RNA sequence: AAUUGAAGAGUUUGAUCAUGGCUCAGAUUGAACGCUGGCGGCAGGCCUAACACAUGCAAGUCGAACGGUAACAGGAAGAAGCUUGCUUCUUUGCUGACGAGUGGCGGACGGGUGAGUAAUGUCUGGGAAACUGCCUGAUGGAGGGGGAUAACUACUGGAAACGGUAGCUAAUACCGCAUAACGUCGCAAGACCAAAGAGGGGGACCUUCGGGCCUCUUGCCAUCGGAUGUGCCCAGAUGGGAUUAGCUAGUAGGUGGGGUAACGGCUCACCUAGGCGACGAUCCCUAGCUGGUCUGAGAGGAUGACCAGCCACACUGGAACUGAGACACGGUCCAGACUCCUACGGGAGGCAGCAGUGGGGAAUAUUGCACAAUGGGCGCAAGCCUGAUGCAGCCAUGCCGCGUGUAUGAAGAAGGCCUUCGGGUUGUAAAGUACUUUCAGCGGGGAGGAAGGGAGUAAAGUUAAUACCUUUGCUCAUUGACGUUACCCGCAGAAGAAGCACCGGCUAACUCCGUGCCAGCAGCCGCGGUAAUACGGAGGGUGCAAGCGUUAAUCGGAAUUACUGGGCGUAAAGCGCACGCAGGCGGUUUGUUAAGUCAGAUGUGAAAUCCCCGGGCUCAACCUGGGAACUGCAUCUGAUACUGGCAA
């Protein structure tokens, strides 16, 4: 079943997560339906850090997808930065 | 073997012996239905049909004989008896 | 207009059945000449009475026994 | 990395100084300038077409202070760029941090400039940079740092800094020890000194 | 067997010492290579009435292999000379059987026995 | 912003021009060997025996489904020695729990491997006669009963593994009945199929004072849907060989019965006699494939470890069960090979999981640390488990960064080497002087990866209930495996840190001495028979650098199998000559169709990745945003010159 989850493709002691909608029975780097955002741990003073299309995610959640606990916190953080 | 799945080993056997007994009764009744169909007594065929319908759906709800197989059985065994009748 | 193709018969006796040769023209990738490739398909057809040289319209279907997953639709003219 | 040998042996082999000394003496006196680079070296000026290509390659590498693998990396990088490949080659060679330090005159020689970038004295846009092969870009302020600025090392440089070349592809201060890189070096700044139309050819031999 | 183990600071340094000691074993290799030629002129046998025996030996214990091999070279006469080629430690292996297949010798092992990759050579040529 | 991309040389002759092979300069590698090696970053690291394996670990989890005390941690009562109010010791499920056990779900995922496998597979594009755990939206039920049985007790066989006999006992386990359309089967009338409770707290009624009963949460069941997942079918493409040319009995088709979740020769019975085959069947040899990687100017070629998708396999061979899902890598049974233990009677095992070992081979690593983070399994949560993963160890293997000092310094020191013995060179190099101290060495300081979760509060929603619980805020305790982290500051003093190949022509860079067609060098043509620029040694020189060289390997150069892009009079090459079927190609005029072809549009062409434009890691490598590419394909709508079809 579909889960929204963070996949780890960053560097050694310097992660870079890719939030993605994918099946449960497939590995962390395995098959997924489409990309939906990204998360740099070092957001800093540059004008982007956390980005995630909510119109895709609320659509997949409405069709029944569950949200991993980090992404669930990040959705209620990232808002309009409100 | 090595790990604690000796529990799952005894679990499948007991359920097998349970399911096999119901499947055995299911098949012996379906052959004694098909006996009447081969015999050509249309009333004894319909009486035996009226015997199998609860039992075939009851196993279908238990699920071991399985749903769409059970429906295809009631359809198929209908088609011979309602030529005979 | 839902998918359909067109070919020729070359089919003997075979109840509810016809075999159907479909010719097409394909470029060889290296040399670029166009050579006619022949895709022979077994076909279902109740009331089987197409002639050997007859040219037949064809469409895809469910498996109607093995190898027979196509079905005829129209036939143009009668060969002999 | 670095050469670590007699500086004048390169200058006699290459056929002019690389500015590896002060300029008080030794472009005409201590040097034996082009007289002979080694013991039998009096007796030949003849050379092949491969050798004139390699000699200018060696001249450019021995000017800028870089090894063949690193210099090949600059040639490959100049190749993907739009605009002239030879011009972007010489731009990548000129674009070094230790080279801008040499242009500002903060280090008297290119080796002293590299020593000065190595020893943690240099700041670019308020970052410190130890890496010699840092590249200086448009609108990069550049400086020697405040903490232990203008020691006897830098101070000795500043005298011959006053009157040599001082061109316009850097803005030069040398009062508070800084500079600003506005315009890029361009073709007319550094051509004809090097056979650049030749040097760009040579890797396809 | 019969010599010193010492604990050490670091693993990396005890590669470097071991590779120096391998250099020392190569010094003992070149010593044993030089000695045989200058003792009697010849590579092996001086006189024309030549006979030898070769053996291939593996003892289970490494202290034993070095001691009893010396006692098998002790008993020899001049006319028939007996010599060890390729002393092993532990079980018989593919390459051990291969040496006595290459050059004829008797293949013996003390409490040592054959293994599968030796058996593969032995079933082919039963040395 | 996205088309800046392609070199030749040496060598057959006395000499020349051709043809034509051979050879080299290039780039590249999961590399080895040789010699030498300071520090750091990042990436990568058994391609040999699908050969066998010691020892440890690799998935279990719910007491909120259930008997229970086997735990052991408290409490209480009581029985008792007193400390005289408390300690002590027997009971006790009272209570935080919780082994063995019962039941449910997980064990079918991930991970490892390339043996078999040339298409049944894979890839692309389409399709129809199908199912699909958990997970969500919708509409409604959740009634009433019953019988066992393991565990556990009492006996009893065993060396051990592992059991036997007889009773007792619960459940969201098991089984009846009621109840049932919009569901299944039927033309319809009709027939028939489900249930399970558990948990928190609380006024009222009352209770055999256990709770009844209310209210909230959650689970159970049926059905119509979702998205997902998987099975199925068809077309085209996807190794080599004609010294493999004939191949097929369930074979090919039909009907009917039976079978699967479902189409179906799927399987029977019966009927008919076909099917495939030069567009390469069949057989054999050989091989996991693709997105891609590597090379290449492009076209092409080679290659498919890394990374991801898919497929296949799990000591050898075969079958089925359980279950939603397996014909099941650490499940079961049986058969086989083989290995071990043993009291010898009888029992036990499958590291191509992670470590690690024997063996193999030129050759590929530590019997490490942690659930801190990400993602999983179970659970309501806590929590527990996680050899996935995050990290570390080892290796100059590759890529990349940096250092091994800087400036001055002529008497151009001595020595070495050459020397027409006039001098020249090694060599501003050294020496000396004046300076700097990166990175190491040493002593001090210190991000981020940590968001959450837990506990306490408040609001809001909820409810008969200020309850009580969740949601949504607030507040306080906290949560770092790596870790002596990244990174920063202070100190001493040039101190600790350069080697390797090559120098006849090719090919950048030259003399002397020794040896004397010997010894040896050689990638190629070749050097040496006393004055060797080609051997050995030295001096000198050049290239390249913590690597260097050799070797093996692939493409290149090679327009040297020639599509782009070749020849065939005499150099290799036109069948001895002819007729001829299959095949290729076809004069000229008109109409028509629109297949090929050409245009347009939509969908699709996984992502990583390459390219183009950017950002961020102290800078690069590396990481990362966005675009382009996505070179193709299919369907649909168009165009009608050309070719094809059709008509005259």
């Amino acid at each position: 079943m579909v889960t929204i989850r963070l996949a780890r493709h960053g560097a050694k002691k310097r992660p870079f997560y890719q939030v993605v909608v994918a099946d449960s029975r497939n590995a962390r780097n395995g098959r997924f339906i489409e990309r939906v955002g990204f998360f740099n741990p070092i957001a800093s003073e540059k004008e982007e850090g956390t980005r995630l299309d909510l119109d895709r995610i609320a659509h997949w959640v409405g069709q029944g997808a569950t949200i991993s606990d980090r992404v669930a916190a990040l959705i209620k953080e990232v808002n309009k930065a409100a | 073997n090595i790990k604690s799945a000796k529990k799952r080993a005894i679990q499948s056997e007991k359920a097998r012996k349970h399911n096999a007994s119901r499947r055995s009764m299911m098949r012996t009744f379906i052959k004694k239905v098909y006996a009447a169909i081969e015999a050509g007594d249309k009333a004894a065929a319909q009486k035996a049909f009226n015997e199998m319908q609860p039992i075939v759906d009851r196993q279908a709800a238990k699920g071991l004989i399985h749903k769409n197989k059970a429906a295809r059985h009631k359809a198929n065994l209908t088609a011979q008896i309602n030529k005979l009748a | 207009k839902i998918r359909t193709l067109q070919g020729r018969v070359v089919s003997d006796k075979m109840e509810k059945s016809i075999v159907v040769a479909i010719e097409r023209f394909v470029k060889h990738p290296i040399y670029g000449k166009f050579i006619k490739r022949t895709t022979k398909l077994h076909v279902h057809d109740e009331n089987n009475e197409c002639g050997i040289g007859d040219v037949v319209e064809i469409r895809e279907c469910r498996p109607l026994s093995k190898t027979k997953s196509w079905t005829l639709v129209r036939v143009v003219e009668k060969a002999v | 990395a670095r050469y670590l040998g007699p500086k004048l042996k390169l200058s006699r082999r290459e056929g002019t100084d690389l500015f590896l000394k002060s300029g008080v003496r030794a472009i005409d006196t201590k040097c034996k300038i082009e007289q002979a680079p080694g013991q039998h070296g009096a007796r030949k000026p003849r050379l092949s077409d491969y050798g004139v290509q390699l000699r200018e390659k060696q001249k450019v590498r021995r000017i800028y202070g870089v090894l063949e693998r690193q210099f090949r990396n600059y040639y490959k990088e100049a190749a993907r760029l739009k605009g002239n490949t030879g011009e972007n080659l010489l731009a990548l060679l000129e674009g070094r941090l230790d080279n801008v330090v040499y242009r500002m005159g903060f280090g008297a020689t290119r080796a002293e400039a590299r020593q000065l970038v190595s020893h943690k004295a240099i700041m670019v846009n308020g970052r410190v940079v130890n890496i010699a092969s840092y590249q200086v870009s448009p609108n990069d302020v550049v400086s020697i740092r405040e903490k232990a600025k203008k020691q006897s090392r830098v101070k000795a440089a500043l005298e011959l800094a006053e009157q040599r070349e001082k061109p316009t592809w850097l803005e030069v201060d040398a009062g508070k020890m800084e500079g600003t890189f506005k315009r890029k070096p361009e073709r007319s700044d550094l051509s004809a000194d090097i056979n650049e139309h030749l040097i760009v050819e040579l890797y396809s031999k | 067997a019969g010599d010193e183990v010492t604990v050490v600071r670091d693993e990396k340094k005890a590669r470097e010492v071991a590779l120096y000691r391998q250099g020392k074993f190569r010094e003992v290799k070149l010593a044993r290579q030089q000695k045989s030629k200058l003792e009697n002129m010849f590579a092996n046998m001086t006189e024309g009435e030549v006979h030898e025996v070769n053996i291939v030996l593996k003892a289970d214990v490494q202290g034993s292999v070095e001691a009893i091999s010396d006692s098998l070279l002790k008993l020899s006469t001049d006319e028939v000379k007996v010599k060890i080629i390729g002393s092993g430690v532990g079980g018989i292996t593919e390459t051990d059987a291969t040496l006595a297949a290459a050059s004829n010798a008797i293949l013996v092992g003390f409490n040592v026995r054959a293994d599968a990759s030796a058996r593969k050579v032995i079933e082919a040529e039963s040395l």
